[PDB]
C-alpha cells in the first residue's frame, strides 16, 4: 500500500515561511525520485519541484526557484518543501507525487492528499451574525442567518442544535476583497409554525473560539 | 518488486551504452543536418544491415560488386551453374582504409527463384588463376527470393592491402574407378544485374572477474562414490557491477542491476557405480571459464 | 515552457462520447510522452492514460488516448459517458528544454444526466441589526438548480451595480442540484438613497429577478 | 566481502548440483563396487568424452558404439542399429550423438550419410545427431568422401581432387516470456525506447526507437539475457550521414545463470 | 582488523566449571562457523569443539563429549564455552579460532590469544624431602652421584643447598616438574668423589619460605 | 578419529633446509587436506602451509609443503634455515567419520646454534624413607644435552609403563646446555614385585638406559 501523507500547511502571511513535510510509506522511498505539484483554489495543475532519490539534483519551476527548496532525509522516509518569501499567488494545495517510471515518460503515480497554504495578510477574527427575516405557496418560510467578516475560514451551522435536517442549505462562504470570509444558511419551515415554534441557529468558529447564538424572528 | 522502477533504470542505463558504445561523452550535434529524408544511398545501406539472412560500435559501410558488363564476362562468363563477384579494391580501402580497422565482412547475394535444393560453395580468387573453396550452403527450394550472406572477414582483410579480387559461387559435386554427379545441364544462379546485385557488407572501427575453485571430491566433500575424475576446477563468478564511461566491463548489457554471472561454462564427464554396473555420465554447466556483469 | 490547451468545458449527456483535446504550442507532440489524469472536486488526481495512450489497471476502456501529429494535440476520448465521468481532466507532458513538467489549464466536464432546473432565489435586505453598525449587505441566495451555472448581476434601481458584489462559486447540493450566493454591500446612505435593489439570476437562458427595498 | 565465505558456500552448493542433476537424493549405495581398478572399456569411454577434437540441464548418460570392418579418398564406415539400439534405448531419448575417427598437406573430406571439414596438417568429430536420430528407429553407416571443385571454361568441365572408428552418444535415461505484471519466474518483458521522448534525443535520424526489453523475475542467482540482438542506427556527424551498429542491444530472452 | 580476545581463564577446584568467552572484533562473526582448540602444557593441540553461524550444529572431540557445551551469541559477537567436570586432564590453553573457508579445507585462519584453566586442588603445602642414597655414576671417574628428592609442594619457588653452600661443585637442582595434581617436586643432585663417600657427610638444606619450611636431610650410603 | 604422526624434533645448521614428516595412521592421506602450523613458546599458533601445499601471504617461500602418497604422510619443507624459524610445528587434517580435526603430536624444530652433546642419565631408585610413608618414586634425570628434546620411555623388567609417569619440558641451564626429568610413580609393592625398572632416554637417535633394582 502506497501512502504519501503530508502535513505542514496552514495560514501564514506574506514574507513568512513553511514548511510542508510529506511523509512516505508502503515503498523504499529512498529508491524514488519524488515531486511537489501544487493547485490553487480553483485552477490548475502546477508542477513545483523534482528531487532525485539521494538528493542532489533539484530542480524548481521558475514561479519558485530562490525561493523554495526541495530536500529529503531517506532515513526518515520524508520528502520536504522550504518556502521563503511567500506571496499571494503561493496560496494552493500542495501534493507530494511518486513518478510512474519518470514524469516525462507516465508522469505521476502517486499522489498525496494534499496539504493547503493560505498566503493572506488578514488577522483572525470571529463573524458577526445577523438574521434572515421570516418572508417571502405561502405554506413556507424563508428562515436563515448571516455571518459575516470571518477569517480562518471553516465554520460550522446546525439548527435546533440538531433536531432539524428538514430544510437546511448552509451556504459556501464568500470571500470579500478585504480578505475576510461571510455565509449564510437557510431553512425552508411551515409558516404554520412561524407562530408557534422558535428556531434556534448556531455557528460554530474554531479559530475564534466566540460562538454568537442568534434566534430568528420578525421586525415591527 | 516494482517493474516501474527497473524500467527507469534500464532507459538510463540505455543512455549511457548508446553514447559509450559510440565513444561520445554527450551526444552530438545538429542543424548542420538540413531537414527532411535521409539519402537513399544511406537508407539503402541502413536496409542491408537489417535485412535477415566487441563492446563498441561500428560503422557499417557497402560496396557493391563490379557491374557485369565491364570485363566480368570478357572471360569466364556469367551461368546457372556458376556466378562470377568480382570487387574494386580501391572502393573496398574507400569505405575500409587500413585492414586492422576491420571487424567482419559479409558477401550479400539475393537469391532468385528456387525449386530444388541446390547445394553451392564459395570460392576466392586468388594469384590471377586459381580458387580456395571458402564455405558452402544447402539451400532448400522456395518460392520467395531469400538474400545469402557468407561470412568472408579474412579474405577482404587480405585484399584491404591486388587491385580487382573476386569470389565464385558454383554448383557441389559429389565424388566417389571414380564417380561424379553434375547439376549445370539444365537452364542466372542467383541476382546479378541491377542495384540488388552482390555487394560486400563492411563493419569497421573508424579512425567481477572468475575466480579459481578446485573441488576435491574426497577432500571436500567426503564422497568416495565418484571413481573419475578425482577432482575439477568447478570456479566461481565475484565481483561488483557499479551503476569517464567504463561501461564496458561494469553493465554492458545495459542491464538495470548488472550482476557477475557465468559468462561461458562447459561441462563435467564423471564415472560412477550405480548398483554395481558403471556410469558415465555429462553433468552441464559444471565449469566456469569467465564471467561477465549482465 | 511550451504551452498545452484544452477547451476550459465541455457537456455531454449520459452514453454519448466525449474528446478532450490538449494542443502544444511550440514543438512537435511527438517530442514527448502525454499524460491525461481525472480529478474530482475535493480529491487528488488519478491517471486515465499514460505514455500517450496506455490505460491503469482499473481504469474502464471507456477512457483511450490518442495523439494527432496534423493539429499538433492529444486527445483524450471517454465513450458511452457515465455521471461519475464528470470531472476535471488535465493533460501532462514534459519540456527537454526547461527540465519542466507541463500542465494543460484543465477540463471540466459536466456529464449531465438528471433534467434542467431552474434556480429558487431569496434576497433578503440588510438586517436590523447590521444598519446598526454602519454595513448594509443584500444576501442573495441561489438554491436548486442544474446545472451548476449562474451568473448574477445586481442592479441600483434600474442601473446595473459592479461595485461590492461577491458572487460565490456553484457547489453541489443535498440533492445533486447546485447552489451558489452573491453578495452585494453598500453604505447605508446607499441602500435607502436608492429606491430598491435587485439581484437577478440567469440560468440556461432565463432570468430570475428578486426584489427589496428599504 | 570476504571471498573464502564464498568459496565455503560454493563448495557445499556443489554438493547439491551434482546429485540433483543426476536426480540423486543421495550417493548411489557403493557397497556392492566390483573391487579393483575399473574397466578400460568403461575408462576408455570416459576418456573419449574429456578429450575434444574438431568438432539442458540434467544429466546425460555417455554410450560409445566402435565400428565394424576402403582408400585414403574414401572411408567407409557402419554400424548396426541394433548395437545402437541397445546404448540408446529409445530414439527420443537421444540428445547428441558424435562420430570419431583419427598428414603432410591440407585435404578436405566431406560427409554425406551432410557436412565437412578442412583438415590441418599434422582425433576428429562429427556431430551426426539428426542422422543418428532416425538410425534409431537396420544397418546404416557413413560417408567420407574427398572434395572436388566443378567448373565450366568453354564447353570444358573441370574437376579436382587431393580405436577403429566410433560413434558417441548421451541420452536422457529411461524460457519465460511476461506480459502479465505478474513476477513469479525469470522472463523477458517488453519495454519500447523512443529516442526523442524517453532521452531528448533528436540526433538519431533514422530508427526513431527500439524494441530494447528487459530481464526480471526470481530465480531458484540472477535473471539475465540469454540471446540478445545489436540495433543498428543512423545519424550525422557534420554533413555525413553514418551507419552505425550496436552490440547487444535488444534483449531477445532471459535465462537465470 | 581481525581480533580474537578471550577472557574467564583461571584457576578451578577439580570438580568445578568455568564458562570462557571469546570476542571479535573487525569480521561478521555472525557468518562464520567458530572452534575451539586446546594445549596442555607441553603437549600438542588438540581440537576441542566447534559450532555452525546460526546456533543450530555442534560437534565434539570424544574427550568432552558429555561434559563441555559450545554456545554463541551473535548480538554481542561473542563465542562460549560452558566447560563442565574439569580435570587436570583439561588443564590448558585454549584457543578460539576461525576456520578457513573450512577447518577441513584450509584449517583455522585466525587464532585467539588463549586463556589458561588450571584444574587443581593445590594448597600452599611444604614439601617431603626424601634422602637419594649415591649410587656408582662413572666407575672410570671415580664419581658417585647422590642427592634429595623434595616431592609435593606449593607454590613455587623452592630453594635447595648443600652443607649449608660450602658445597657448589658439582651441585646440580633441576627444574620443578608440575604433576597432574597441581603440586611440584624437583630434584638436586651432587656429583661427588666416589672414594670420599666413607668421609664428607652430605647434607641437603631445602627451603620453602611460601610454608616457613626449613629442612636439613642427611643423605648417606646404604647397606 | 586417525593418527598424524610427526617425528617429536628434527635441527639443522642455519641455512640449511630440513623436512618434517606427518604419516596417516590409516586411510589414504590423499583423502583430506593437509595443514602446517608453525608455534613459537608463548604465541598461539600460525598457518605457514594449508589445503597440502599453499602459502598465506607473507609466509616466505622457503616453506613448501608435500604429500607423499607412497608413505601415506606429509611433509612440511624449509629451506634457507633461520633462528627465527625454531619453533614447533604441527600439522593438521579431517577425518570426516568422526567429523572430526585432527593434528599431529608437533615436532620442535632446532636451528642448531651449538654442537650437538649427548644426554646424561642418573636414576634413582625409591629412598627407604619414601617406601616406609607407603609411596615409591623413581627418579630419571637428564641433563648437558643438546638440542633440547628427548624422548623417554620406562619399564618394568623389559616391559613399557606408561602409567604415572610425568617429564618435563627440557630447559636450558647455566652450562648453556639443556635438562630434564622425569618421575615414575609405583607403588612400594611394584616396586618390589619386579626384578628391575628402566629409564631410557633417546636423543638425535641416540638411546642411554639406566636400570635399576630392588
Ligand atoms: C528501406 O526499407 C523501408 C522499410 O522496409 C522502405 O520503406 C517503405 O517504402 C515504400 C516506398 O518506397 C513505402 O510505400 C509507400 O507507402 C505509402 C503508405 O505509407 C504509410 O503506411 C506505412 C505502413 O503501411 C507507414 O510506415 C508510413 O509511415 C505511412 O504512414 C503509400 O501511400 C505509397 O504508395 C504510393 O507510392 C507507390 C510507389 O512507391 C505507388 O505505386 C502508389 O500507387 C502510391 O502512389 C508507398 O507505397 C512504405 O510505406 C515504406 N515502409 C516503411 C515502413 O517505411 C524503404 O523504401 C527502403 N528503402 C531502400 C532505399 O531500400
Ligand atoms: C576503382 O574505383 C575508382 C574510383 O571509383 C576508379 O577511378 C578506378 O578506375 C577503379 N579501378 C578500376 C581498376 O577500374
Ligand atoms: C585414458 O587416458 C589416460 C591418461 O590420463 C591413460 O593413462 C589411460 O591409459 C587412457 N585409457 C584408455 C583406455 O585410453
Amino acid at each position: 500500500q502506497v501512502q504519501l501523507v503530508e502535513s505542514g500547511g496552514g495560514v501564514v502571511q506574506p514574507g513568512r515561511s513553511l514548511r510542508l513535510s510529506c511523509a512516505a510509506s508502503g515503498f523504499t522511498f529512498r529508491s524514488y525520485v519524488m515531486h511537489w505539484v501544487r493547485q490553487a483554489p480553483g485552477k490548475g495543475l502546477e508542477w513545483v519541484a523534482v528531487i532525485s532519490h539521494e538528493g542532489s539534483l533539484k530542480y524548481y519551476a521558475d514561479s519558485v526557484k530562490g525561493r523554495f527548496t526541495i530536500s529529503r532525509d531517506n532515513s526518515k522516509n520524508t520528502l520536504y518543501l522550504q518556502m521563503n518569501s511567500l506571496r499571494a499567488e503561493d496560496t494552493a494545495v500542495y501534493y507530494c507525487a511518486r513518478p510512474r517510471i519518470a514524469a516525462r515518460r507516465g508522469g505521476f503515480g502517486y499522489w498525496g492528499q494534499g496539504t493547503l497554504v493560505t498566503v493572506s495578510s488578514a488577522s483572525t477574527k470571529g463573524p458577526s451574525v445577523f438574521p434572515l427575516a421570516p418572508s417571502s405557496s405561502g405554506g413556507t418560510a424563508a428562515l436563515g442567518c448571516l455571518v459575516k467578516d470571518y477569517f480562518p475560514e471553516p465554520v460550522t451551522v446546525s439548527w435546533n442544535s440538531g433536531a432539524l435536517t428538514s430544510g437546511v442549505h448552509t451556504f459556501p462562504a464568500v470571500l470579500q476583497s478585504s480578505g475576510l470570509y461571510s455565509l449564510s444558511s437557510v431553512v425552508t419551515v411551515p409558516s404554520s409554525s412561524l407562530g408557534t415554534q422558535t428556531y434556534i441557529c448556531n455557528v460554530n468558529h474554531k479559530p475564534s473560539n466566540t460562538k454568537v447564538d442568534k434566534k430568528v424572528e420578525p421586525k415591527s | 518488486i516494482d517493474m516501474e522502477l527497473v524500467k527507469r533504470k534500464r532507459i538510463e542505463a540505455i543512455r549511457g551504452q548508446i553514447l559509450s558504445k559510440l565513444r561520445l561523452a554527450s551526444p552530438p550535434s545538429q542543424g548542420e543536418v538540413p531537414p527532411g529524408p535521409l539519402p537513399e544511398a544511406v537508407l539503402a545501406l541502413y536496409n542491408s544491415t537489417r535485412d535477415r539472412v566487441d563492446y563498441y560500435a561500428k560503422e557499417v559501410t557497402r560496396v557493391l560488386m563490379v557491374e557485369t558488363h565491364n570485363e566480368i564476362y570478357d572471360k569466364f562468363k556469367q551461368s546457372t551453374h556458376s556466378i562470377y563477384m568480382f570487387f574494386n579494391t580501391s572502393e573496398l580501402r574507400e569505405a575500409v582504409p587500413e585492414p586492422v580497422l576491420l571487424s567482419r565482412a559479409e558477401l550479400r547475394l539475393l537469391r532468385l527463384k528456387l525449386k530444388v535444393e541446390q547445394h553451392v560453395e564459395l570460392y576466392q580468387k586468388y594469384s590471377n588463376n586459381s580458387w580456395r573453396y571458402l564455405s558452402n550452403r544447402l539451400l532448400a527450394p522456395s518460392d520467395s527470393p531469400e538474400w545469402l550472406s557468407f561470412d568472408v572477414t579474412g579474405v577482404v582483410r587480405q585484399w584491404l592491402s591486388g587491385e580487382i579480387e573476386g569470389f565464385r559461387l558454383s554448383a557441389h559435386c559429389s565424388c566417389d574407378t571414380l564417380q561424379v554427379d553434375i547439376n549445370g545441364f539444365t537452364t542466372d544462379l542467383a541476382t546479378i544485374h541491377g542495384m540488388n546485385r552482390p555487394f560486400l557488407l563492411l563493419m569497421a572501427t573508424p579512425l567481477c572477474c572468475v575466480r579459481q575453485l578446485y573441488i576435491d571430491f574426497r577432500k571436500d566433500l567426503g564422497w568416495k562414490w565418484i571413481h573419475e575424475p578425482k577432482g575439477y576446477h568447478a570456479n566461481f563468478c565475484l565481483g561488483p557491477c557499479p551503476y569517464l564511461a567504463l561501461y564496458n566491463q561494469h553493465n554492458p548489457g545495459a542491464s538495470a542491476a548488472p550482476c557477475c554471472v557465468p559468462q561461458a561454462l562447459e561441462p563435467l564427464p564423471i564415472v560412477y557405480y550405480v548398483g554395481r554396473k558403471p556410469k558415465v555420465e555429462q553433468l552441464s554447466n559444471m565449469i566456469v571459464r569467465s564471467c561477465k556483469c549482465s | 515552457n511550451f504551452m498545452l490547451t484544452q477547451p476550459h468545458s465541455v457537456s455531454e449527456s449520459p452514453g454519448k462520447t466525449v474528446t478532450i483535446s490538449c494542443t502544444r504550442s511550440s514543438g512537435n507532440i511527438d517530442n514527448n510522452y502525454v499524460q491525461w489524469y481525472q480529478q474530482r472536486p475535493g480529491s487528488s488526481p488519478t491517471t486515465v492514460i499514460y505514455e500517450d495512450n496506455q490505460r491503469p489497471s482499473g481504469v474502464p476502456d471507456r477512457f483511450s488516448g490518442s495523439i494527432d501529429s496534423s493539429s499538433n494535440s492529444a486527445s483524450l476520448t471517454i465513450s458511452g459517458l457515465k455521471t461519475e465521468d464528470e470531472a476535471d481532466y488535465y493533460c501532462q507532458s514534459y519540456d527537454y528544454d526547461t527540465q519542466g513538467v507541463v500542465f494543460g489549464g484543465g477540463t471540466k466536464l459536466t456529464v449531465l444526466g438528471q433534467p434542467k432546473a431552474a434556480p429558487s432565489v431569496t434576497l433578503f435586505p440588510p438586517s436590523s441589526e447590521e444598519l446598526q453598525a454602519n454595513k448594509a449587505t443584500l444576501v442573495c441566495l441561489i438554491s436548486d438548480f442544474y446545472p451548476g451555472a449562474v451568473t448574477v448581476a445586481w442592479k441600483a434601481d434600474s442601473s446595473p451595480v459592479k461595485a461590492g458584489v461577491e458572487t460565490t462559486t456553484p457547489s453541489k447540493q443535498s440533492n445533486n442540484k447546485y447552489a451558489a450566493s452573491s453578495y452585494l454591500s453598500l453604505t447605508p446612505e446607499q441602500w435607502k438613497s436608492h429606491r430598491s435593489y435587485s439581484c437577478q439570476v440567469t440560468h440556461e437562458g432565463s432570468t430570475v429577478e428578486k426584489t427589496v427595498a428599504p
